[PDB]
């Protein structure tokens, strides 16, 4: 309710996709601010470069430009203010990184500053002349990782479904690329440093209930069992408070592909 | 447009003579004065061909344009409306386009003849010096230099480069200013890209007006244009113009894209550059005034400077400020014949221009340049062909001064046309006053048939 219901005609599928993306493009900032606001409180006085990067991972480009003018990094503030749509600046940083790597001037710049230049250039990983790699999504949660996919690795015009598929393309085992997105968990496992070392029984990796709902919105036949399991919601396998009230909304939304054992286990 | 092609052809011929004169050969002084005289004539025909086209189109469209502004318009579409709405802004930009075209024609083919010392990296000699200072074999003197290699390090550390890179940066920044002074901002971006400054090529794109066409909910997907923080970017570029640690040319580059006339005039070192600095900032300031009246931005907490937002502009004012300047060159150029014509054609003031022609004839008649008397004549014929009024006593006396040139530089023949451009009493009297000198019988018959090719009253003439 607010941007579509103003329209005195049946709203085009494009405008619905656009405003549903504009709403989710707020949700992916509001989910990130308290960790960014703690990270900046710690980093600001030791490294303004990490504090500027943290603001950019929440789309706080105005605060990032403000902190760069406060730190004495005025060409970083200029560069960041211009990045709010302009693809020519993305391709000019794409060239500038290709210059510095070939000319071995990359190893004469801060890896933390090269991480900002890679983010802006729309590069999730950069490969340096040292054979170091800078992963832009390193140390982050899934929401900021998926927001990097939604804001810096894709155009203003793409769907949520492409940002979420590029995020799933970034944390699985392929034959041709290393993992760079975090495989990315319920809000009680964020920040933990837990690289899940692929549990040799658990053939389904745990994920957040909000990711399970985004799968069920993208695919009407996606699994309900992992969506309603309390481990996707809380640090407690006994808290069915949200699990039952989600199912007794999905049953009202005419989703009907749960098993009667699984409904029986939820209700009991 | 053909008068510009004739003058530009003779400027081409005279340039292809002056470029072949041995320096100091005092015979070629007239050749160089004739080159500059016809170069200033060529661009004065260019100026006329733009401003009088706009002024006649406007005077045929003004009955019709009941426009309505859209509540959801972007900066681009407010300015797309402004350039329809506003003949003062439109004619002011035609003076910018004109003055940038003059600087472009003086640059010509030359852009790729620029040798630098650096040839594989940006700041290559300072980069090499740092890579050498990292080696434990450095038994060199430690000249104070930057220790970082971002382009802000000289201003953040307040330390120098080594002087090869410090020559190339000063060379490059003049060429970048000279290209922007010629409207070649895309070539300044390409020269930045060519010199490894993809960062400065990006700053040279930040002034672009914002647009998202997809706001209107289209049928396919279109690109987003410009910079939605163009205001904050201009505030930042104004800050780069006013610290004395920036080069005069880098300050002028950001000033010519952010309205800072006060930091632009410190590089504008011709009359044309000084007129250009006023007109380029007058358009940019009037554009900011329509945008900040029409585009309701929210929660922005910094101002563009009140010396530039509070700037009242008129065409007359610019040509008083151009007479208050300390730049003695501009004060001497602002007294020559074509720069005076250029002021009056920009103002549209034909009344003061005919008093200039009177103020010139009454002092200088016998001594005026023959091509200036050809120009003054053909400008009066152009105004008459458009039905535009002139001080006809002075128009008659320009035409009579020209007929007296045409007799006395040596032509006889072309007098008939420049005499049928008079009322019959005066056409008869001035052609008779010419034929009252013709003694050669073959020349008499020839000068009657040339009058019979020009619809003259041969019978009252004889």
């Amino acid at each position: 309710l607010k941007e579509l219901d103003s329209q005195l005609n049946e709203p085009r599928e494009y405008i619905q996709i656009l405003e549903r993306r504009r709403a989710f493009s707020r949700w992916l900032s509001c989910t990130a601010t308290p960790q960014i606001e703690e990270e900046v409180s710690l980093t600001q006085k030791n490294s303004p470069v990490e504090a500027v990067f943290s603001y950019l991972t929440g789309k706080r480009i105005s605060e990032a430009c403000s902190l760069a003018q406060q730190s004495g990094d005025h060409r970083l503030a200029l560069l960041l203010s211009q990045f709010v749509g302009s693809q020519s600046v993305r391709e000019l940083l794409t060239m500038q990184l290709v210059d510095w790597h070939q000319l071995q001037a990359d190893s004469f710049i801060q890896d933390e500053r090269l991480r900002i230049f890679a983010l802006l250039a729309g590069k999730p990983v950069w490969q340096l002349s040292e054979k170091k790699q800078i992963n832009v999504c390193s140390q982050l949660d899934w929401k900021r990782s998926l927001a990097i996919h939604l804001w810096y690795l894709l155009p203003p015009t793409a769907s949520i479904s492409r940002a979420l598929s590029m995020y799933e393309e970034a944390f699985q085992n392929t034959s041709d690329s290393d993992r760079y997105a975090c495989s990315p968990l319920p809000s009680y496992l964020e920040g933990s440093g837990c690289v899940i070392a692929e549990e040799q029984n658990s053939q389904t990796p745990l994920r957040d209930v909000c990711f399970h709902l985004l799968k069920l919105y993208s695919d009407r036949h996606y699994d309900l069992n992992q969506l309603l399991e309390p481990r996707s919601i809380t640090a407690d396998p006994l808290d069915y408070r949200l699990s039952w009230h989600l199912w007794e909304v999905l049953r009202a939304l005419n989703y009907t592909h749960l098993s009667a054992q699984c409904e029986g286990v939820l209700q009991a | 447009e053909e008068y510009e092609n004739i003058c530009g052809s003779q400027v081409n011929i005279l340039s292809k003579i002056v470029s072949r004169a041995t320096p100091g050969l005092q015979k070629f002084s007239k050749t160089a004065s004739m080159l500059w005289l016809l170069q200033q004539e060529m661009v004065t025909w260019r100026l006329l061909a733009s401003l009088y086209r706009d002024r006649i189109q406007s005077a045929l469209e003004e009955e019709s344009v009941f426009a309505v502004t859209a509540v959801n318009a972007s900066e681009k579409t407010v300015v797309e409306a402004l350039f329809q709405r506003d003949s003062l802004v439109r004619q002011s930009q035609l003076v910018v386009d004109w003055l940038e075209s003059i600087a472009k024609d003086e640059i010509g083919e030359f852009s790729d003849n620029i040798e630098f010392y650096a040839k594989s990296v940006y700041w290559e000699n300072t980069l090499h010096t740092l890579k050498q200072r990292q080696l434990t074999s450095y038994v060199g003197s430690v000249r104070p230099l930057v220790t970082e290699l971002d382009p802000d390090a000289p201003i953040r550390q307040k330390m120098p480069l080594d002087d090869l890179d410090r020559e190339d940066e000063v060379r490059l920044l003049k060429y970048l200013f000279t290209l922007i002074r010629a409207g070649m901002t895309e070539e300044a971006q390409r020269l930045c890209k060519r010199c490894g400054q993809a960062w400065r090529a990006a700053t040279l794109e930040g002034w672009k007006l914002y647009h998202d066409p997809n706001v209107n909910g289209g049928t396919e997907l279109e690109p987003v244009e410009g910079n939605p923080y163009r205001r904050i970017w201009k505030i930042s570029c104004w800050r780069m113009a006013e610290d004395e640690l920036f080069n005069r040319y880098e300050r002028a580059i950001y000033a010519a894209l952010s309205g800072n006339l006060k930091q632009l005039l410190p590089v504008c070192d011709t009359w044309e550059d000084t007129v250009w600095a006023y007109f380029r900032v007058m358009v940019d300031s009037l554009v900011e005034q329509e945008i900040q009246t029409s585009v309701a931005t929210l929660d922005e907490t910094e101002e563009l400077p009140r010396e530039y937002l509070g700037a009242n502009w008129t065409l007359e004012k610019v040509f008083e400020e151009l007479q208050a300047t300390d730049k003695k060159r501009v004060l001497e150029e602002n007294q020559e014949h074509y720069h005076i014509v250029q002021k009056f054609l920009i103002l549209g003031d034909i009344d003061g221009l005919m008093d200039e022609f009177s103020k010139w004839l009454s002092k200088s008649r016998n001594n005026l340049p023959g091509h200036l008397l050809r120009f003054m004549t053909h400008l009066i014929l152009f105004f008459r062909t458009l039905g535009l009024q002139t001080k006809e006593e002075v128009s008659i006396e320009v035409l009579k001064t020209y007929i007296q040139l045409l007799i006395r530089e040596k032509h006889t023949n072309l007098i008939a046309f420049y005499t049928c451009h008079l009322p019959q009493d005066l056409a008869v009297a001035q052609y008779a006053l010419f034929l009252e000198s013709v003694t050669e019988f073959e020349q008499r018959h020839h000068c009657l048939e040339l009058a019979k090719e020009a619809d003259l009253d041969v019978a009252t003439i004889t």
